[PDB]
């Protein structure tokens, strides 16, 4: 005499719990994870140019520590610094190390152009057994340790104009001897002075004599400074002792390059997103691996999981 | 849900409905049957794919970030670098929690709503020939073989053909 | 509201319903009465407690924050500290304003929905034995004493018992 | 002969106004407040370890201003600085004061360990009537004013290695005399020099002679500096005049400690959230009391009220 | 939409309805006609104006700003100034995208809801004198001249007057 | 023998595409634009006091570079710096230049109060052909180049108290000669020193001799420093050479003043919101013109358009 027609919907035996506005936990038929929380453990070498520093920090490759001179004229998208890196040259410090490391990393290149500086009246190419280059004593490849010639150290006053159309980065330094005898024996003057200037900026450094802890045999130090010369401006170096002179400039670029600290191995794979833990997929909108990232990356969140329902409420009974 | 169908007047779902999200089950003189409704299934699926595609759109690329781990104590500037980054992470964590909460609420409501829409549509197709039994089922008051059921499921059922037989059995 | 029941086809609420959120009023041969519906009342309450507990879930805990008041003019670093804090306060104020606006809109919509759901469940229990009068009331076309009304309110009313009497009163 | 069954919902004579996406004001039956906007006015002394500095700033307790020495070796979760604090020792300044105050506050401890520095060739334990300790002249308890011994002031060159497994915080200073007579009468050399170094860091200070505003009898100054020595590193102090020497180190900790400026009295009560206005309850998600907070605290917002609806729309009449 | 009227059981809208958002078309013995419903139209317009007024409410005014363009490379603190401003712009860009997405979803759902509310109201006025044809139309089973149609549109139709005639034609 | 009554809604031949949670693009009958993306290209001169620093930066107007003398005692809500500005006085640099530029821009006034400083034993009002005032030599109007008198340059030691109820801003400098000859000819001492202090702070600068690139004929330089003195404090200047002295103070204010770099012309119109591109309306909630703004402005977003639906879904056909 009749029939029954019933409307219904599907269900599954075990669904997924999700959160809503009203519920901490409600079961739906299906959900997808929005938080990337795993890594392969490896940094993929494509599509970004990875430069593995191995034993070298970026600043040591910049200055030209001999065991780092393999990195001369290198470029990178991401420079990777390893925790095993070590210095093996003259002991030094960089006031505002972090800023110098940052602007070089952001520039993305160690392109160095040698310039013809004339150091009238001083001995050039000073070296040290703390910084061996081959069997013999040596120095940073990009710096020029100037000392007295014969028995005088004249007032150096040299200039170098920037007629190019890019910015020039000059890295230079000041020597801090540990005794007065060393000071006079190198720079026949009791108090040195280094003044490096352009048209709109200037720096004057006065060395400091005194003992510091021994590093690689030495209780003296070198201090690293930098100067940028824009197109049309002039560089002027004026010193009456203790100058660690530049041999040229590094070419400044702007772009998407940076630097990262990581001990993760580099592998041959593809991954747009890099973290210090390794590369991660960027298909999910959020990630929990590391707040430090490079590339096109999911946004970092504190949650280790976030399930987005892709199905209806699961009512198996 | 807002519409009262799923986990409402439909008592439970069907683990045996494998080829659709919504559908029909019938019992008539020739036996029992089941069929997925493709239009309501595809309406729910298209909406969820829409939400899912919008969520993974523009969530990406930054190149220069500040430093976020520090090996030395430094005071003021490092304190601000850390506060900026903790502030940022807290704000994105909140955005992610709220986004997923609202999306999930909305997914449950729209799938409940498609179940209700299909029920109302079927009830309107049967026009005095059937009664709502209150649990998602219609009692059909006329002989309704497999072809008649199939005409209901494919939207070509002509209620006038059976109105007299049905009105006679109802009243 | 989206569902058209509260402040809709139900003209107004009942200040006299004091033991529930939703319920029934009846008139039959034995008189008039009022009774709260517990399932719908509790459903709305559970949902609102649910969202209230999500909103009050563990609140922030930071210990060392930056300085936020200053006794001296200093320039660039202090300008950035103040700008970071003004930016954060604006973003959280926006989150809090939007959070309660969305929550409130949804609370109004779910309470309206629970009302409509209760009305439709009742209409489905009556099966040709009643007609929807358009104002949230059902006209019931048979004798329905207090036990019969109670059987509607507790979900056990059998429409077949009354179908003949009701059809006879509805159409003749 | 039939019956009427009516469905409905409750209402109250007057409810609460709340905001929605659509509406600036819509009336619901009940609402709860989400913005904490009032304080008792008092800082609760539980559960956080509160340290009231009373008359002492954190830096003055650090250096050892005599009336702040009651704070030696103290620890805190929250150091509270009062506006009535005053200095009462040798006039001084701290280049990057805010950073030192911050790293000390975050460290949460004034634990000081005396170390055996050998100062060969100088007089130790200089004092001043600007800094009385008891009836007599004195100095900061943690600093050592070194002066000439007899008629010479040698080149001091001392070292102190860190063989522990925690970081050491060294506080030291440089004296700026107001006259050339002072400079030579205390240190033989006409111009002093202080160099403090580790393996990877160094700082050298050159004193500067001249008058500064007259303060507690003196027109000279002391300038405070600090140095952290990590495990395995070594401290080297090199000076030929004007050195204010350390007596030891402060032990560095990491944790949840901080500092707050407040004049709110401390009370014996319980409260996880502290503001400069006093403690506030943290049950509501937002607060309007102060952007400065300590503890598990509601987030600061600009709104003084935000009502979350907890009941349906209130429709007592058509 | 969630309610299944607009772009749902109502096949399409009426380009010919130019004086309102919602309304009625009829066919009776005296001909065919169209009339806007004012109350539904104004309910939708008031809700949308409300939401529009909240969105352009209290925005704006300053508080001091930092620098956002830089002419010389500087390192650490310029890097932080830029990261602070990029982070702020990204969070506001997200707020604005989501605000517009949620608001638009809600405008579509509330307008669909007003259509459905007017449909249910009209059906409730007809009480066994009409049947729902499934496309937003009522078949009215009695003679309904223009004054009777207008009595439906203004909420004064008395179903008892016509019940006997209509019940006879339906059954 | 019946009737048909049909319910429906309007439509239009083509509506507007908008975005929702589900849809990248869905058509509604009407939408409104939420992102301001256009500008007039001009800065409106009301209601904010705009001050065009035509050829002058704010720092050059502060110090008193002669072609900037027109700006003495000026005030602004918004100071506008043009890219065509140039310096034409003694070559100088400001350590932490941005900070001085920001605090002066935020103060909103160049109101200078000349004070009676006594510089006993030196020549005042030194000048240079690098800083011509008319055809003859000159200097910054607010700075005082002090040199030797006769054959001596005594030790200067001056004090200046702040007995007012506002903060005083002092601008001063240190001269960096290019030769030892220059140094001793101007200041007889062979190495100078400038020490400027208040009761709780101090700065000491040591000049630097050396050749720099020629600028307007010169290889010497001046370095600019500032000092704020609060009510009740006092200023003490102590120098034995190379001081570029203050002539008085700038009065400090707090308020809504700021500075902007822009080459857009000023116009006679009214607009609360200014960007470097020009003024923009602030009726929409978001804007895409510039992240740099001044006034009550829409919030900057990356989107150039954001359409808010103001009508229903547009369904002209099935
Ligand atoms: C100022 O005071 C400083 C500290 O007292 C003086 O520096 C110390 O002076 C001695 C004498 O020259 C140096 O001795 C050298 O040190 C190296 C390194 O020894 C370490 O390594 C070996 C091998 O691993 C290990 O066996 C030792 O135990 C040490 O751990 C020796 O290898 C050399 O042969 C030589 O002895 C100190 O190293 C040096 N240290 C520091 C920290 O300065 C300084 O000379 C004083 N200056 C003046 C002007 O008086
Ligand atoms: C140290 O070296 C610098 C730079 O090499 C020397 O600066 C140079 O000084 C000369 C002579 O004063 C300047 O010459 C001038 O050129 C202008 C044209 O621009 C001319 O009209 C003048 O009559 C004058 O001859 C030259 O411009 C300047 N160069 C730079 C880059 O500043 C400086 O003289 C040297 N220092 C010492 C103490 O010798
Ligand atoms: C008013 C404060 O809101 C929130 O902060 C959060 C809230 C409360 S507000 C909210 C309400 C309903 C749904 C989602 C969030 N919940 C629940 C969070 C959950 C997680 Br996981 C989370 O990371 C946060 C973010 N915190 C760490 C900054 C919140
Ligand atoms: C596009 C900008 O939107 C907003 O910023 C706000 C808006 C408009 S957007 C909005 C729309 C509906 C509900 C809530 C916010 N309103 C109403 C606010 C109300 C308060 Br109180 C408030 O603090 C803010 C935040 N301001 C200070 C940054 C807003
Ligand atoms: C999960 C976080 O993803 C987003 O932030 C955005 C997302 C995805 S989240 C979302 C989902 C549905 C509706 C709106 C936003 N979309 C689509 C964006 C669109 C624009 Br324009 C945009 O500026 C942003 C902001 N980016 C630049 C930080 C987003
Ligand atoms: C649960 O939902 C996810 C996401 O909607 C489904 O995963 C998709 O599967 C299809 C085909 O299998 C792929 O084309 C998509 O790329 C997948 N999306 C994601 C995000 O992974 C999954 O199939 C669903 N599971 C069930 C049982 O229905
Ligand atoms: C390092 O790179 C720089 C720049 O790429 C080299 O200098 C350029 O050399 C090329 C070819 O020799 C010339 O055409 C360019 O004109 C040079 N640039 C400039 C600015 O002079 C430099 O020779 C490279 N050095 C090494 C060792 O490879
Ligand atoms: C990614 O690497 C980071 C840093 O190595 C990990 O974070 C540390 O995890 C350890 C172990 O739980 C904690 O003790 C440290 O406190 C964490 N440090 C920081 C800075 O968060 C992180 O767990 C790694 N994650 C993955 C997925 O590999
Ligand atoms: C809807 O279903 C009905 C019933 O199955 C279809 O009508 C029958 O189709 C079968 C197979 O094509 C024929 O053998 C019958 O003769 C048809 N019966 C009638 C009465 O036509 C109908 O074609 C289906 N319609 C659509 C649009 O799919
Ligand atoms: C908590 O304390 C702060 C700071 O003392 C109060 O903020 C001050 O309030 C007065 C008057 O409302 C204003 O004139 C000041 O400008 C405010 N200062 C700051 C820094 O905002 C705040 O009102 C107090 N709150 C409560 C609830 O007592
Ligand atoms: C407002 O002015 C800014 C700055 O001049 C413009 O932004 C620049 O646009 C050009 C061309 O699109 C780019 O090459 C620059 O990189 C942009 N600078 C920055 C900082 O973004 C902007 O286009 C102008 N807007 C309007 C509406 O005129
Ligand atoms: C429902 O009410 C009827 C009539 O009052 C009563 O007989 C029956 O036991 C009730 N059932 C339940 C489940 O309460
Ligand atoms: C409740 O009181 C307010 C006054 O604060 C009034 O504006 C509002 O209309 C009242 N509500 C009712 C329902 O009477
Ligand atoms: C209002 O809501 C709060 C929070 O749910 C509740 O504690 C309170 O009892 C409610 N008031 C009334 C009158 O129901
Ligand atoms: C201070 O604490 C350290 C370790 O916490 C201890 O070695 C030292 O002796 C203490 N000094 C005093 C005076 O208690
Ligand atoms: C409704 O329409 C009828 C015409 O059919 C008219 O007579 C009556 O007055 C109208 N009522 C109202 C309230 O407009
Ligand atoms: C579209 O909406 C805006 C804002 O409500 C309104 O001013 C405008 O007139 C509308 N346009 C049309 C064609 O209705
Ligand atoms: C600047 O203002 C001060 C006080 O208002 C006044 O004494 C001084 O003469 C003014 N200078 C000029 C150049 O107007």
């Amino acid at each position: 005499p009749g029939a029954t027609l019933c409307l219904g919907h599907h269900a599954v035996p075990n669904g997924t719990l999700v959160k809503t506005i009203t519920d901490d936990q409600i079961e739906v038929t299906n959900a997808t994870e929005l938080v990337q929380s795993s890594s392969t453990g490896k940094i993929c070498n494509n599509p970004h140019r990875i430069l593995d520093g191995i034993d070298c920090t970026l600043i040591d490759a910049l200055l030209g520590d001999p065991h780092c001179d393999v990195f001369q004229n290198e470029t990178w998208d991401l420079f990777v610094e390893r925790s095993k890196a070590f210095s093996n040259c003259y002991p030094y410090d960089v006031p505002d190390y972090a800023s110098l490391r940052s602007l070089v990393a952001s520039s993305g290149t160690l392109e160095f152009i040698t310039e013809g500086f004339t150091w009238t009246g001083v001995t050039q190419n000073g070296g040290s057994n703390a910084c061996k280059r081959g069997p013999g004593s040596g120095f940073f490849s990009r710096l020029n340790w100037l000392t007295k010639s014969g028995s005088t150290y004249p007032v150096l006053n040299v200039t170098m104009p920037n007629n190019d159309n890019f910015d020039k980065l000059y890295i230079w330094g000041v020597h801090h001897p540990s005794t007065n005898q060393e000071q006079t024996s190198l720079y026949v003057q009791a108090s040195g002075r280094v003044t490096v200037s352009t048209r709109r900026s200037q720096q004057t450094i006065i060395p400091n004599i005194g003992s510091r802890p021994w590093v690689r045999g030495l209780s003296s130090r070198i201090s690293i400074y930098w100067t940028i010369v824009k197109p049309g401006d002039v560089l002027v170096i004026n010193s009456n002792g203790n100058l660690i002179a530049p041999r040229g400039y590094f070419k400044m670029r702007t772009g998407k390059s940076s630097i990262m600290r990581s001990d993760a191995p580099i592998d041959t794979c593809i991954s747009e997103c890099i973290t210090p833990n390794g590369s991660i997929p960027n298909d999910k909108p959020f990630q929990n691996v590391n707040k430090i990232t490079y590339g096109a990356c999911p946004k970092y969140v504190k949650q280790n999981t976030l399930k987005l329902a892709t199905g209806m409420r699961n009512v198996p009974e | 849900g807002l519409f009262g169908a799923i986990a409402g007047f439909i008592e439970n779902g069907w683990e045996g409905m494998i080829d659709g999200w919504y559908g029909f089950r019938h019992q008539n003189s020739e036996g029992t049957g089941q069929a997925a409704d493709l239009k309501s299934t595809q309406a729910a699926i298209d909406q969820i794919n829409g939400k899912l595609n919008r969520v993974i759109e523009k969530t990406n690329e930054k190149f220069h970030q500040i430093e976020k781990e520090f090996s030395e104590v430094e005071g003021r500037i490092q304190d601000l670098e850390k506060y900026v980054e903790d502030t940022k992470i807290d704000l994105w964590s909140y955005n992610a929690e709220l986004l997923v909460a609202l999306e999930n609420q909305h997914t449950i409501d729209l799938t409940d709503s498609e179940m209700n829409k299909l029920f109302e549509k079927t009830g309107r197709q049967l026009r005095e020939n059937a009664e709502d039994m209150g649990n998602g089922c219609f009692k059909i008051y006329h002989k309704c073989d497999n072809a008649c059921i199939e005409s209901i499921r494919n939207g070509t059922y002509d209620h006038d053909v059976y109105r007299d037989e049905a009105l006679n059995n109802r009243f």
